[PDB]
Parts: structure tokens; C-alpha cells; sequence
């Protein structure tokens, strides 16, 4: 399995949302349940993950981070947009085993 | 010659049908009340602890149970109230409580692969069967027993796969068909919408159908499986025929029969003992008929009864009067205090008889282990303890009734006793004594002391000491 | 709670076999995995494996199999890591991340094995 | 002269060695005695299901609707003339145990678990009605249910859920409607293959027609199976069904209770504040045996199948004989120069006072004791439970007789030997009781003998 | 004049709870232990002997149990250990133990043709239902109650058939249902793949589908029949309808209920007797309150319990095989040594004898009439899901038998104890009596004996024995 | 023996009010219920609508909501229906019936109202 | 719901079958059960029952009244007709709650 982030970099603004969507060759799904998380890593630090099963916030997050999609389709999208959160964004499986991650998409104020 | 009783400084006190806490001399308490918390070994064979698992998740394979799939023999099964692992995925097993009262007899099985994974289901899939309802450290796993066969590759070929029991034992097979939430994920794990899973054996039969509804999220997931079972008598053959939906078997259990074995839920810890009796509280090391610790018992304990007291009056009462001076028996007579050792002797051989009678009576409790109903068997439940209670009831009637009865002959045994040997003793001689009132006839004639041995032995005559009283 | 730490930033010769060790503290070692995953520059996070402590089973990602080689010591409550013939296409940051069933969580500090 | 008490008292008694004897003194412990009449128990009046049964009460029988407002309750009352149940065709699928759990709990609240004008607007609730239900001239149907049909020609699948936040457990009952052709299938629910799914999180059954020609019972070919199960709280059940759905129209609300239960009564019904009530009657006694009836509700005597458990404390009515001349007490004094008592015998009778109290306190009472309902298919559990029933009845009834025989001998022999002891203690002469004296012995010196300490040598 | 107890001859051994086991005169042993070992009849009616048969096979009509097609009234039921016959075609018979349940009641029944074969089904094959497996006489064959149906020339109409009760009696009807190991077998047979089998009623409502997959052979036979059966109402009526895999049913037994009746499982012979007692090891006929032959008994029997041995005690305890009993002198229980000049004879207290008597016949009385003559209490088999079920029984039984047990040793004990202590009360009371007759006119032996200083004669002594004598007649101080 | 009288013949003046009077025998007033049904010439037999004695829940035809008010007497087994503002058009015989599932089988004699 | 009838008036001599026809806008059997009633009408008297559930024959009433039909098609069949038969027959559905009557039919000699 293989997935595909678009666009590969977009520029956003302060207080306007920015979709990023993750693309997957089979689909995630097995069983009603949704293998698909969200991480986001600042340069020089670890990943950090966002959302888990496409839709669930972890705790501890700011609500302007959101998942939707299912199936092979996913997308992501935080609004608004804070100067801090300029980071890379990361979509992951965890359906098929060798839990292949994202191909990565930078977001820029 | 006074004649009367030993007495002692014991503070023993018993009760009878007449009067309640009275003091006596000796007592033998029948009702054991103490225990060795730990779960001793019986028979030095060690038990099989679930700990976190019930049944269910031990024999289904649950992935937290990991540690008790490599279990071959026991002497009984432990599972902790806290043992709450059990059919990770949701559902219902069918015939569970059947299922732990045929685990109840068996003494030990022999877990093996009855359908090995690499070389059953070649044209199925094997590999993308977990759930993140049965998660194994962080990640989505499966029962360790069970293989969720899903469709290889956009075809789910009609499945017949045969098993032929050759281990001359009889085999324990589980599996279990897969309900999915929604007709789309039904078609996306097995691609046939009518499926079905028919398993057939020469005393087994039943066929089983997916049902696709709407049900509310239990642990995560909407959709349901049910757990199944069937013994496998030897040298029979388990046909499973499915065209989608099952859960197939992966491990089976050759049971190994057994007797005296249970299951129990107890709070206690494994420490290195041997016991021959075990109750959820502590193990028992007692000979004593009756134990009021805990009616669950594994191997041969006491009877369980209510009660809290149980005291045979092997020894006679203590406060004619009651004098220490003689101690060699229970009775004999004040010559200047000479215990004597005949009738004592067979008062003593006589309330050992009445007690070994009473331990004789009541045979000791077997394997005493309760039983499980659902919510659909609540009048079987409530008959099965309704005969608990009254067989209870009446255990602990008949123990406390014996007791009093055979308190009441023992004090009139020993009561009479005195009165026996007062009255032998007087009719060895007789006018050549003359009893003073308190139950001392000394004679007219004063005598040295070895002419108390002619009355000790029994042989007196009455012309060789008789004179004039006036 | 639960954290992970990394060995420091190491540059060995090519061709030879470093070891990077992996703090687990907070936790019961044994009770979960730890995920070794590599960020080579300009490119995607890769999955190289996965070791349980206890059990000792270690899952190789195919592409990144006899490469690595995984090794913990539950005494230390550490899990390392066994990269053998290095190469600067081999040189990238390393992480070991505690997974949860839809992605790892807590991650790890990083080490950087530059050829 | 020492003897003993005889009264005019004529109870009897039977023992061991011979029966019928006769005492000065008795104490019944068999209760024979009921009122014939329901009363309260511990100020609760019963729920009286009267011409219905517990069928026809909860799926909400027209003719019960004295029920309706029913809401707390001591023991459920049914008439053995109690046929107003389940007026349409069909069996209650695990009715006895829906009785069973129905005896644990002492009070509910009847609420709209999905109301009727609300819940269903894509089905069509004023149709269903049928002349087996009839209420007064008007054909009618269950109250507590609804018959859901399709509307214009259409019943596209309901999926009703309900969450239980009532905090108690929810006693949800539907019915599966199985017509008797397949144009009555169109008829009422357009879907031919329909099927009915009852989902919570521990019950999962699906329900499926079966249009088949029966004999016409209650005028009806057609059949309506109910069904039922308990929402534990903060659960969801899940109502999903194509068609053949008698969607449930109201629920209750189990407040569990102990020692309630559901008796079979012809007694009528008026005001008392008893402790005990048996079909038969409410009674109250301190006497821990009744032959009355064994089922029974509350606080209540042992039941055992004897008609006569008389404990024995007097004397033998019937050597020194009785003296009728003394009644001052169990024994006496007779002088020459009338009987009296002595103070170290009153102990013995409060001895024997303490024991009558200890055989009643080693009777543990019984408590509710309500019988169980099997169908055709459980005669195997029905004689089993039968034979428990019969068992420990005969068990009990033998313990009291054997109690009671040996009590009795135990304690004739008491009235025996304390007599003869007293007897030596006088002594410390006439064989027939009587003590002849040598010398002359005034009433003083009566007195003193009585005491016990008198100078036999100082007459010399 | 010497005055004691008897003592005999007898070496009988009793229990109580002074010593383990003691010797007697006289007992009455409370337990039987003989059985006669035949099967015997019932209050004048034979039982029914299943033969090789077992309940299944009987009531389907098993076509070796031909001989219990005419079989009628019966006293019990009698199944042999050895008897493995029933259910030909392998399957399950669904409620068989509920059925062998029902059967224990019935007294007899009428097996009559519900459905005739010739009559009730035109539009189908009738004529090859048989099997190998239910092989009778070196044929292939089928059960003798049931008729398996087929379609007729390649068609199986939709069959519909009521039957009213118009016996007046509930009737017992037996069907089945064939699920074909191939769909193609189905074919064969009935016409149609989605065949139901649809049994209603006013009680009953049933529907059926046959389910065809691959499966271990059994006898021979890769498919499978499952047989059922109801309890019709009188005056009801049942329908059956089906489309195909029907066995329908052929005979039906209008049972009359009864009571007293069940099933035992021996395996002794039978032969002409007339008991009100009946066991599996034989028929056995006593008074006594207690038998430990078995605990499965039909009619009027005593109570069961493991002791092995159990009897009161109808004996004084005799030192010969107040000191010891007088062994030769057998004229009564209580006796006396009448010494005199003119003669040293020796007679019975007879008052006192009579009067021990009647009271210990009084006490063994009490005892037989506290305990209630064992209604029939057989045993009940139970399915293989059902060891819950199984094991209360279980547990009720051997509780019950315990108790039963415990209670019945406990009165043997307590009861021996006290008529022991009761004939020693009346030796002292008789000796009692005869001090109080007269006193200081006679010197004491001991042991209940007297002899007088005056010379008393035989006739006097007779006077003295009523307590007509006085002491004041003779002065004889020495 | 189950009678339903009614009352006699009565006769108002447009816009005026009649309290029709039926009378149940020989049966639980309150057990069934009393229907209204109206007959005029050329128009057969109109429903007009019912009563429950005793319990007060009561039923109308749609076009006499208004015109029609149903009142029930259980002690005196009388069950009464009311005709507010008379009108020439609502002149007819009204008759009050014990219903059956089916149909009603016991009714009344029978009370005309006129408008003159 | 609407409830027709036919004829409007019937012309039977004596002796001679006379059948009535109700039929109805909607179908009046729910469940298996028709709910139609015959009603006959002396002038001056109210309407007796003849017919419920459109083929039971009411107590009291004689063997000559009978009826059948199901759903929307009902007839009621007279035989043989007497001097007392004449009367407005009335045809009623207690299926919807209207309970709407028929138009009635008059039958001469
Ligand atoms: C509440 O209970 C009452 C009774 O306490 C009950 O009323 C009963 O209804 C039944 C069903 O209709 C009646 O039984 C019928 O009675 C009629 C009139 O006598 C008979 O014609 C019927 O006989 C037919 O069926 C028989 C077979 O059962 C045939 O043999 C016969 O030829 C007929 O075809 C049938 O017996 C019963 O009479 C009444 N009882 C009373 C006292 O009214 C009521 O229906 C119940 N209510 C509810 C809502 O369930
Ligand atoms: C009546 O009872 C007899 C004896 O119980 C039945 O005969 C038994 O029939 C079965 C099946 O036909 C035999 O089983 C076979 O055994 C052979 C080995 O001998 C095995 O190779 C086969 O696969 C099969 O299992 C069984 O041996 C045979 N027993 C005897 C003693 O003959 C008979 O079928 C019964 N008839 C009816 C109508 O119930
Ligand atoms: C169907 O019925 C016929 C007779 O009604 C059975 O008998 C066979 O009939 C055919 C055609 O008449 C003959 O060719 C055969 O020789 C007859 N005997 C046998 C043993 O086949 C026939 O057996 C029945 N078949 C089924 C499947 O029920
Ligand atoms: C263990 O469980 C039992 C079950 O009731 C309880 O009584 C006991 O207190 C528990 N032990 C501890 C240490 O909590
Ligand atoms: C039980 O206790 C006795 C006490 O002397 C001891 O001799 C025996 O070894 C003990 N047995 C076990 C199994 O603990
Ligand atoms: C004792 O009296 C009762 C009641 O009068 C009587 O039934 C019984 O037969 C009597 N017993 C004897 C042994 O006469
Ligand atoms: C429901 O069914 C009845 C038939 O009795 C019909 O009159 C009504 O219009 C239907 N629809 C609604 C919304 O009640
Ligand atoms: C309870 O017993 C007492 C004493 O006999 C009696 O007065 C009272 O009426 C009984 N209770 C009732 C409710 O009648």
C-alpha cells in the first residue's frame, strides 16, 4: 500500500483553513473501523500525531484540528491557521502491515 | 469415701438443648474457622490461575491471556474477580456456562493446532483478520485460538475443511461466525452476500447465518460475533462447510477427564503449599467434620454448615461439688483424692465412640463447586440455589440437633457415672458405713488407710469390721 | 508518564555495524512494541520494523530486512538496533515510537547514524 | 407429702413410647389458623391482576386497564379465573422467566418509550386493530404495543434506537406479527421478506414471518409472538425491521426489590397490616410452624404438612399421683398439721420456658417462597423442582414430628426426675410420696424439713 | 425370691451409639435386602419389555421393535442396558428426553393411523420411502409410525393436511424432517430446493427448513432426520403443510394418562408375579420401612438408603449368649426366680412384660409410619448441553438420599439407646415394686433379689407379688 | 334483555339547544360504548360519533365537531348527547346504538328533532 | 371511506332470490377479517343487524338472510322473500373509525 498527500506544499493565511489530503492505493477500512492517523512534525523534533482512526482527536489537542474521510479518500483541514502550526503534515495506515507513512506536505503561513 | 468428679480451670463452655453456656472440664470443637489464605497446591499438582481472563478468554485465546495457552495440567482453574478478559471482540458465546461445567471435570488437555495456519486455508486469507477490539501491546491483533478467514484476493471460494479425531480423546473444537454491521462490509470481507457456516459432525449438527443489523458500539465495534463449541468423541469426524462468516478453528483441546477438579473465583494468592482441601478463602489442613469457612470446596473438606459453633462435651462439666484433688481420672473418690480408673477409663472409650460416631456420620463434602446461569435461566438458577440453601439449612440443623442431643447424653453419661460408681461402691459393704448427706458414707469404724484398699479393689466384708455404731 | 530516549548523534565508517539503543521509562517494557521507522531527507518516514521486548518476534519491513536487525534486553529496559555495510543512502534520523493501534505515540528523541 | 400438680386441663400430646397423653400444660407450635383474607404487607397493598394475567397486565390488555396505573406493589395477586391475556394468537417467548424476573421487582413506572404520535412518522399507527382485542363494542389492542402497518403503500425500514437513562433497568416488550397468507403480508407490510432486528448491547435477535395456515384460535389464523428483554442502564436498544413490528409503545422502569412474589388467590380483598399472607388467608403468628399453605409472602412460619405439633410443658395429668386439691403450683407440700412451693423449681420451669424458645429459634423462618411456571416443553425442570419442593417438605415435616416426639420423652422424663430429686432432697418413711415422722413435727418443723435442714437426731 | 431380666439364645447384632454393634435377643431388621430378581407384574398388568428397543425406536416405529406395535396397557416401562435400536436414520430427536418425560405418566395409549397411507396422500409417492439403514428382514425399509413422502413423477405439490382430536384424549403425533446431504439428492426427492416443513396448531407453531451440506456418514447415511412431536389437544387441530421434506407422520398414539407409571432401565428377566413393589434388580414385596436394593422404584416401596445394615432393637441386651440376664428361662421378658420350700420354680412378670411390649411395637410403629412409602422415583436422561441441568439432579438425588440416610441411622441409634435405658427403667421399677411389697421382713441379695428372714410360702410369695402382702404380718427381725 | 330507551319527540326553534336523553338497561353502563348515529330522509344513516360512559373519552364525526357534544350519566344509566344552535339543515332522528365490532346490534327508538 | 350500494331499489316478486350489492371505496378486510354488517330497516324503526363480518348470520335471524363477498365487493342474498322483507337495507363498514353507513336499498313485494 502506498499513500499520496495533495497538494505536495500549500501557502495558507492566518484565520483561513488549509485541506490536506491523504490518498491510499487499497483501502484503509477493515471492518467498519478506519485505520488512518495524522501527524504533524516540526523541523527538529518529533512527529507528532493529530488524529487516530481519521476522525478522533487525541487528548490534549487544539479543536482546530479535524479528520474526515473514509475508505480511500481522506482529508484533513485545521482552522483557522496559527503562526506556530507551520509544520510538516504526515498521513499513516495502519491497515496492511509495513504501516507505510505519507509522502509529507509542508504548510506555510 | 467421697465420691465425685474431676475439675479443671478451663474456661470451655458449651451449650446444651436444656440451657445454653455451661462450662465443662474437656471440649472437642468439630467446626474448623481458620485458613491459609494462599491457593495451596492439591494433591501437590499446582492449579491453573485465569488471572485477568474468565473461560472464555483462556480457552478462545484471548491476546492479554498469552501466558496460560502453554497450561497442560491443573488440579482446579482460579479466576479472579478482577478477571475480566474475555471475547475481546463482542458478541455472545453460546452454551458459556455449559461450556465451564464441562471444564469443571476436566483434569488437564493438550492444546494443538487442529488447523495449521500455513497449510488449511490456501485459497483464503489468513493475515488481515485482526480488530482493534482485540489490541495486543498497541496493535491490532486476534484471539490466539480463532482464524478470521476473509475473502483471498475479491473471491471467498465455498470452504469444507475436515477434521478426524484421532487423539483418542475427546476434542474440544471452537469457532465462531462473524456478523458484520453493514451489508457493504459483509460484501468487503466476504464477498458472498448469502453466506452461511454449517458445521457437522456424527453427534453435531448446525448451521449458522450472518444477521446484518444496527447494533450500539460495545468496545468500538458494531458488529458481533458468536462463540461456539462441540466435544468431539474419539475416532470422529468435524466437518466445516462456510461460505463466508467464520471464524475458523485455529487450536483445539484434547480434554483429559478428571474428577474432584472446579472452578472458582477467589481473591488469593499462589504460594508454594500442598492442601488437601481448597476453598476460595484458604486452603483447609483439618480433620474436623465441619467448616464453617466456605461452602465452595475443592477435594475432600468438612461439611459446610451456618453455624459458628460446633463443641462435643467430651469432658464433664466443672464449677455433690467438683474437686481438683483427684487427677489421674475423670472419677474417683476422696480418700486421705484417689482418682480412680475404671469407670473413667470407660466413660473416656465410650465419648470417643460418641464423637468418631458423630465425625462417622457425616461424610465428609466432595467437590462442591457452584454453578452459572444466564439472564434467561433465572429460574434454574434460583432452583439451584434454593436446593443449596436448603440442603444448607438442613446440614446445619442437623449438626447444631446432634450436638445438643449428644451434649445432653454426655452430661447424663457422666452425671450417671458418679452415681454408678457411689453406688457400686456403697453396695460392696453394706450398714458398716454411714453416709453423711453429701455424697461421703464413711464408715462407723475408723479404719487405716489400707483399709480404703478392701473398698479401692471392691472386695469387703462386712463380719471382719463390724461392730457397735452406740 | 512515558518517555523515549534516544542515543546521540553518531557518524560511523561505511560498511560497518552500529548500535542505537532505545530508553523505555514510565511503562512495563515488555508491554508493548517499539517501532523502529527511519526519516531519510526529503522523503517520507519508512517503517523498518517492529520488536516486542518479552517475545522477542521482530517484524522486518521487507525492503528494510537483513539491513537491520532488532535486539532488546528487558534487564536494561532497552531495545537496540543493529545497522550493518552503512551508506550515505542509508544515513537518516532513527526513531522508536510506542504504538497505539491506529499510529505509534510518544515517539522517541531521534539519532542520526550520518555515514 | 411430695407429689405433683395435676390442673383440669385436658390438652393432649403424643410421643415416642405411647400417644395421646394428657398434661397439665401445653404450648401449641403449628398454626392452623388463616384470616381468608388479602390484606398489605408492611402497609403495601398488592397489585391485583384480577380477570388478567401477568401476560395480559404488561403487553396491555384492554380489559386490564385498572392496571395501568399501577406503579408500587407488595406481591402480585392473579385469580385462578385469570384468562385475559395475550388476546391475539401467539405465545409469550420466555414468559416464566419474564414472571420470574417480574416476582424480584417491587415497583416500576409505565413511561412512553417511544411515543406514539412522535416516533413514527414514516409508519402508520391508527390502523392496527383487531377484533380479538376488542375493549367494549369497539375492537381495540394492547396498550402498552403498537401495530405499526405501511403508509400509502409503503413501509420503508424504521430504525428507532432508545437510550436508558431512566438509571434502572427498562422492561421493553414488541410482539412479531405472523399473518396467515401471503396477501395479508402485502396487505399489512408491503415487504414480502421482511424480518424484524432487536439489537441492545447484550441481546441480538432477529425475527422473521412465517405465513403459514393454522387453526383459528380467538377467531385468528394470524399469530403474534412477544417477545422481551431488560435494558440495563445507560444502554442503547436498537428497533430495526422491515415489517411485522409491534413496536413498543410503553416501557417500565424495574425498581428491583426482595421478597415480593406473584401468588394465586381466591381470598378478596380488604385493609389489614399483617407480616405473613398465603393464598389462603394473611396470617401472623409467633408459632414458627403453619399447615396453612407452603407458599407463602414475607415473614411466615415453617410450613409442614402435620395437623398437631404440641410441645409438652406440664406435668402428667393422669406412687404419689396428682393433686388436684393444689393448684398454687407444679409441685407441692401437703401437711398434715396444704401443698405449697418451692423456689428451687422455678428455675426448671423457666429452663424449659428458655427451651421452648430455643426448638422455635432453631426453626429459622421461611421466606418467599413463590412457586415457578413451566411450560409443555420443561416438565423435566417442573417435576425436578416438584421433587425439591416435596422433598424438603417431607424432610421438614419429619424433623418437626421427631423434634417434637423426642422433646416431649426428654421432657416427661424432666417432670420425672425432677420429682424424685426432690424427693431425696426431703429425704436429706411411706413409698406412695408421703413422709411419716416418728416424732411429732408441728407446721414450724414442717417448714424447716422444707427448707431441707432439719436435726433428724435431736428426736433420737 | 430372685427378680430379673431375661436372656437368650440369639446372636443378632444391633447398633447404638454406646458401642459399634452389641448382641440382642429380639430385633426386627427395618432394612430388606432380597429382591426376587425377575420382573414381575404390576397390580395384575405386564409391563411393556422394549426388548432391543429403546423409547425412540419404539414410539417411530423402529422396524425391529415390530413386536411393540400392538403393545397397549402397561404396569411400567423396561428398557435393557443392551437395547441400542432406535432412531434407524441418523438424526437427532429433537425433546427426546422431554418425550421419555411424558411417557413416564401415560398408562396406556391407542396407536391409531392419523393419516392412512392409502387415503391421505394421493398427489405423492408413498411407495419408496425406505432406506438401508432402517434394514428389516435383509430389505430395505422404514419406520412403522412414520411415512416418508415423495414428489410424483417430478412433482411434490404443496401438501396440506389437517387432523381434528376427536379421541377425547390428548394424542401424540410424531413427524420428521429430512435434510439431503447434496442439493441434487434434494432434487431427486422433492421438486423443489426451497422446501419448508410448516406444523401448527393451537398450541404449537413450528416451521422447518432443511438444511443440505456434506457430513459424516452414519450408518451408512450422509444425511440427516430429525423427528419431533407434539401433544395434541382434544378437540384441536394440527396442519401440517410442507413443500417437501416431510416425513409425514402414519400412527398416532392417543395417550391416557396415568399415574404411578415409569421407565426402568434393567436387565433381569421376567416372569409371573403380582407385587406392589417393583426395582431394576428385581420385584420385590416387604413391610419394611427401608430397602437398599435401589433408589429407582415403581409403586408402593420403602424408603432407600445406602446402610447395610438397619434394625431396631425389639431385644433386651443379654450378658449370656443387677448383673446379667437368666439365659435358660425363656417364659417371658421379664422373669423371676420364685425360691421356696416347697418349690424353686421360676415365672414371668407378665404385666410388666406386656407392657414392654406393646410399648416397644408402639415405638417401631411410630418409626414405619413417620417415614411415607416412596412414590415412583425413577431416573431422568438428560441431552449433552444439559450437564448443568444433569448435575442438580444429581446433586438433589444424592442430597436427598444423604439426608434420608443420616436420618434413618440416627433413629436406629436413638431409638436403641432409649429402649435400652427403657427395659433397664423397668427392671429398676420392677425391683422398685417388689421392696415396696414388703420392707426389713426380708434381707437383700442384690441383682433384684430377695430372701426373707420368716419362711413366706409359694402362695404367700404370690400375695407378696401382687403388693397384697404387708409387712406387719411377719416379725421375723433374724 | 338489553334495552336502550330514548327519549320522546322534541322541537326547538332554530339556534336552540336539545339535550337528547338515552337511557341504557340490563347491562354495565359503562362497559360499552353509546354510539350517535343520524338518519335523514333521502340521506340514510350518518354517524355522528361516541361516548364511553364513565370514562369521558368520546369520538366525533368530523362535520359535527361543534354542532355535537357527548355527556355521560353512570349513575343513572343515562347517556345524553347535545345539539348546540339548531340549525333547519341538521333537522333529522337520531338514534343511540350499543356498538358490536362489526356493527351495532342493540339501538334505540329513536328521537326526532324539528326546527319549527 | 366511502360505501356505495346497487341497486337503488329492488323490484322481487315472492319466491324470487333478491341479491343486494354493497361495494366499497376501500378494502374493509384488515387481517383476515371483514368488517361489513347488513342492517334491515322497517319505517318508523330502527335498523336490526342481519349480517356481521359480511357472512355471519346474526341470532334470531332466519336462514333466507344470508350474505358473502370480501374486500370491496359485498352482496347480500334474500330467499325466499315474504311479506315481511320489505324493508331499506343498509349496508355498514366499521373498518375505518367513520363507520360510514350505506345508502340503503328498498325491496318490494
Ligand atoms: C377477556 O376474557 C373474557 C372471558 O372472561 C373473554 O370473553 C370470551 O371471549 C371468547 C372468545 O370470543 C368467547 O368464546 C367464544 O364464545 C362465543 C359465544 O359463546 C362462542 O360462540 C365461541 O365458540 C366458537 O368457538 C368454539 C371453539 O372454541 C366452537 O366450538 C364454536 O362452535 C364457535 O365456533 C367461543 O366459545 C367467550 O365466550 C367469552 N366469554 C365471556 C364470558 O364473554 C374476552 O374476549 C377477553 N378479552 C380479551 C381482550 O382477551
Ligand atoms: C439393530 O441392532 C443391530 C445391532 O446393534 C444393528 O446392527 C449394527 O448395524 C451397524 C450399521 O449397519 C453396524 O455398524 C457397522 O459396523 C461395521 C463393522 O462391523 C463398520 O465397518 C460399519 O462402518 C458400520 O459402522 C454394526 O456393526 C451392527 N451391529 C451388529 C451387532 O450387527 C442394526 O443396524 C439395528 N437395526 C435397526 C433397524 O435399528
Ligand atoms: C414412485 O412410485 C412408483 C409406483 O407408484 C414406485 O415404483 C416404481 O415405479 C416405476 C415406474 O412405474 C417402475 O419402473 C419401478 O420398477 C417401480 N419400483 C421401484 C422400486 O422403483 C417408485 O419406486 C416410486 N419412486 C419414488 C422415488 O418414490
Ligand atoms: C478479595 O475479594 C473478596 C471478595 O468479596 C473481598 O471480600 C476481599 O476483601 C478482597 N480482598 C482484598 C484484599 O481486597
Ligand atoms: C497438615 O497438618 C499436620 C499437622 O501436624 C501436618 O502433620 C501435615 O503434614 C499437614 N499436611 C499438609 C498437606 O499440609
Ligand atoms: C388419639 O386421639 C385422636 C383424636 O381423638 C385420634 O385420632 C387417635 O386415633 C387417637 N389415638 C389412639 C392411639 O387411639
Ligand atoms: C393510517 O391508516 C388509516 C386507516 O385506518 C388511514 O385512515 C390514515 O389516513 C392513515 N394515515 C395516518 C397518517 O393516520
Ligand atoms: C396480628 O396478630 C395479632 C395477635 O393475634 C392480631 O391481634 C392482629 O389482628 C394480627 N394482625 C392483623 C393485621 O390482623
Amino acid at each position: 500500500i502506498v499513500l499520496t498527500q495533495s497538494p505536495a506544499s500549500l501557502a495558507v493565511s492566518l484565520g483561513q483553513r488549509a485541506t490536506i489530503s491523504c490518498k491510499a492505493s487499497q483501502s484503509v477500512d477493515f471492518d467498519g473501523d478506519t485505520y488512518m492517523s495524522w501527524y504533524q512534525q516540526k523541523p527538529g523534533q518529533p512527529p507528532k500525531l493529530l488524529i487516530y482512526a481519521a476522525s478522533k482527536l487525541e487528548s490534549g489537542i487544539p479543536a482546530r484540528f479535524s479528520g474526515s474521510g473514509s475508505g480511500t479518500d481522506f482529508t484533513l483541514n485545521i482552522h483557522p491557521v496559527e503562526e506556530e502550526d507551520a509544520a510538516t503534515y504526515f498521513c499513516q495506515q495502519s491497515n496492511e502491515d509495513p504501516w507505510t507513512f505519507g509522502g509529507g506536505t509542508k504548510l506555510e503561513i | 469415701i467421697c465420691i465425685g468428679y474431676h475439675a479443671n480451670n478451663s474456661t470451655d463452655t458449651v451449650d446444651t438443648v436444656l440451657e445454653k453456656n455451661v462450662t465443662v472440664t474437656h471440649s472437642v470443637n468439630l467446626l474448623e474457622d481458620s485458613h491459609n489464605g494462599k491457593l495451596c497446591k492439591l494433591k501437590g499438582i499446582a492449579p491453573l490461575q485465569l488471572g485477568k481472563c474468565n473461560i472464555a478468554g483462556w480457552l478462545l485465546g484471548n491476546p492479554e491471556c498469552e501466558s496460560l495457552l502453554s497450561a497442560r495440567s491443573w488440579s482446579y482453574i482460579v479466576e479472579t474477580p478482577n478477571s475480566e478478559n474475555g471475547t475481546c471482540y463482542p458478541g455472545d458465546f453460546i452454551d458459556y456456562e455449559e461450556l465451564r461445567e464441562q471444564l469443571s471435570s476436566v483434569s488437564s488437555f493438550e492444546r494443538f493446532e487442529i488447523f495449521p495456519k500455513e497449510s488449511s486455508w490456501p485459497n483464503h486469507n489468513t493475515t488481515k483478520g485482526v480488530t482493534a477490539a482485540c489490541s495486543h501491546a498497541g496493535k491490532s491483533s486476534f484471539y490466539r485460538n480463532l482464524l478470521w478467514l476473509t475473502k483471498k484476493g475479491g473471491s471467498y471460494p465455498k470452504l469444507s475443511k475436515s477434521y478426524v479425531n484421532n487423539k483418542g480423546k475427546e476434542v474440544l473444537v471452537l469457532w465462531g461466525v462473524h456478523h458484520p454491521s453493514t451489508s457493504t462490509d459483509q460484501q468487503s470481507l466476504y464477498q458472498n452476500e448469502n453466506a452461511y457456516v454449517s458445521v457437522v459432525s456424527s453427534n453435531y449438527n448446525r448451521r449458522f447465518t450472518p444477521e446484518i443489523a444496527e447494533r450500539p458500539k460495545v468496545r468500538g465495534q458494531a458488529g458481533r460475533m458468536n462463540y461456539y463449541w462441540t466435544l468431539l468423541e474419539p475416532g470422529d469426524t468435524i466437518i466445516f462447510e462456510a461460505t463466508g462468516n467464520l471464524i475458523a478453528p485455529w487450536y483445539a483441546f484434547a480434554l483429559s477427564r478428571g474428577s474432584g477438579s472446579g472452578i472458582i473465583t477467589s481473591n488469593a494468592s499462589m504460594h508454594e503449599c500442598n492442601t488437601k482441601c481448597q476453598t476460595p478463602q484458604g486452603a483447609i489442613n483439618s480433620s474436623l467434620p465441619f467448616q464453617n469457612i466456605h461452602p465452595v470446596t475443592i477435594g475432600e473438606c468438612p461439611k459446610y454448615v451456618r453455624s459458628t459453633k460446633l463443641r462435643m462435651v467430651t469432658g464433664l462439666r466443672n464449677i455433690e461439688g467438683g474437686w481438683t484433688g483427684m487427677i489421674d481420672g475423670w472419677y474417683g473418690y476422696h480418700h486421705q483424692y484417689a482418682a480412680d480408673q475404671k469407670s473413667t477409663q470407660n466413660a473416656i472409650n465410650g465419648i470417643t465412640n460418641k464423637v468418631n460416631s458423630v465425625i462417622e456420620k457425616m461424610n465428609t463434602q466432595f467437590t462442591a463447586v457452584g454453578k452459572e446461569f444466564n439472564n434467561l435461566e433465572k429460574r434454574m438458577e434460583n432452583l439451584n440455589k434454593k436446593v443449596d440453601d436448603g440442603f444448607l439449612d438442613i446440614w446445619t440443623y442437623n449438626a447444631e440437633l446432634l450436638v445438643l442431643l449428644e451434649n445432653e447424653r454426655t452430661l447424663d453419661f457422666h452425671d450417671s457415672n458418679v452415681k454408678n460408681l457411689y453406688e457400686k461402691v456403697k453396695s460392696q459393704l453394706r450398714n458398716n458405713a454411714k453416709e453423711i448427706g453429701n455424697g461421703c458414707f464413711e464408715f462407723y469404724h475408723k479404719c487405716d488407710n489400707e483399709c480404703m484398699e478392701s473398698v479401692k479393689n471392691g472386695t469387703y466384708d462386712y463380719p471382719k469390721y463390724s461392730e457397735e455404731s452406740k | 508518564q512515558v518517555q523515549l530516549q534516544q542515543s546521540g548523534a553518531e557518524l560511523m565508517k561505511p560498511g560497518a555495524s552500529v548500535k542505537i539503543s532505545c530508553k523505555a521509562t514510565g511503562y512495563t517494557f515488555s508491554s508493548y512494541w517499539i517501532e523502529w521507522v527511519k526519516q531519510r531527507p526529503g522523503h517520507g518516514l519508512e517503517w523498518i520494523g517492529e520488536i516486542l521486548p518479552g517475545s522477542g518476534r521482530t517484524n522486518y519491513d521487507e525492503r528494510f530486512k537483513g539491513k537491520a536487525t532488532f535486539t532488546a534486553d528487558t534487564s536494561s529496559n532497552t531495545a537496540y538496533m543493529q545497522l550493518s555495510s552503512l551508506t550515505s543512502e542509508d544515513s537518516a534520523v532513527y526513531y522508536c515510537a510506542r504504538p497505539r493501534i491506529y499510529g505509534m505515540d510518544y515517539w522517541g528523541q531521534g539519532t542520526s547514524v550520518t555515514v
